[PDB]
């Protein structure tokens, strides 16, 4: 429930792209 | 008659703003004057007339926030 | 006489706002003038006489809140 | 002899609000100027006279509170 | 002589409030004018002269409380 | 009518700024005057009208801060 | 065409500030008055018009600091 | 041509604040009056005009301290 | 010209203080008036020009303290 | 030319103080008036010139204390 949208929209536009740890690190590793 | 009243108010405000409200006229034997209203009062009156009449949306509600 | 009193007062208010609240009338030999009134007091007088009159809804009771 | 005073005062207030409380009168040699009153004191006089006269219920006191 | 000038002052107050306290009068070189007063002082003068004369009670002495 | 009205208003502002807002004009026997507005009200009217009309903007977002 | 208006405005500033803005001219039976603006708003207009026109640089961006 | 108008302005200031700022000039049927200005505004105008024009040194960068 | 400026300012201040700064002069259809400057402003002007000129010491620099 | 300046200033001060400083004079086609100066600044000016000239001692150097 809490992860749906937030209180009154709130975090209605924050959606992290669920991805692998390597896919999160390597693109901007350096 | 609200629409033509609004049009008259708009024209009067434009005349006031530019140059064209006569405070008095005199014809060497006949002369008449008129009280001058405040520009802010005219703006408030015309704005409330716009809101009350069947004119379309001018002002929305309070703006909410989102993160 | 509430209805016609209201109508005359509102028309006079509109005329004062626009161009024709005549302060004085002068013909050669005969000069008279009427007293000048404010605008906010006239507006509130209009509102109170309206709410006294059996006209339509014009006001509401405070405001409600709910989550 | 207060109800006619109330009627006269109400009519005077109405005409003063609209257009018709004359300040000066001039006829090519004869002139009369009348003292200028305000609106606040006039409506205070109206209220005091109407509450003192045989006018009906118009005012109520405090307020109750309950759940 | 109390009630006579009481009534005179009350009538003058009613006149001033309504419309026709003569500020000045002139006719072909015959000009006079009378000094003006304030409604507040006139009303308080009315009240104090009423208290001085034998008019009935209008004001009372505080008000006690009781549960 | 908005574009030429705005152009006329800007011209009137310039004329008042320099020398040309005619306060009154009189010929033999005939005299009139035009009620004069201030400068700040006229310029804010110009600004709001230029904004509301469809030509190029002069207002942007609030700001942006980056290290 | 901003340059000619700027030149006219600066000339008006000069002549008004020294001696040469006529508030009103009264030829016998032929008189006219022009509204007299202040120097504050006049130099405000000068500044805004000269900065909106593509003339030379007049002001720069804040000021740095260094030891 | 900054120097010419600066000299004219300063001479005008001297003359006006000594004795000779003609506010109005009258003939038989000819009336011409010019607008009047304060002294602080023209003084600061003269200062800014002098500093903006390539005249001699008149202002110095703050003032330091030392033991 | 600074010396005669000094003399003229001193004489003008003295005569204005005593009796002899004429505001307007009228000759049966030839009347002219002049703007009057503040006495404080005249004092500031005379002091400024005197210190600017080559006149000898009028004011020195601070004041020491010794036990 | 300082002692006679002092004497004239004192005489003018006395004349203004009592009744004598004539503001305006009107003859047939001769309207001539001089602007008045406040007694406070007149006294300051006369005191300043008196202490500036070679007059006797009036001011004293503070005041010490002793048990």
């Amino acid at each position: 429930h809490g992860g749906g949208s937030g209180f009154g929209g709130q975090l209605r536009s924050w959606n992290p792209p669920s991805e692998s740890v390597d896919a999160a690190l390597l693109p901007n590793f350096t | 008659t609200r629409q033509e009243e609004l049009a008259a108010a708009r024209a009067a405000l434009h005349d006031l703003m530019t140059g064209k409200r006569v405070a008095t006229v005199q014809k060497d034997g006949r002369r008449v004057e008129f009280t001058a209203t405040s520009v802010s009062d005219l703006k408030k009156y015309i704005a409330e007339l716009e809101v009350q009449t069947g004119m379309t949306q001018r002002r929305r509600g309070p703006a909410g926030f989102y993160v």
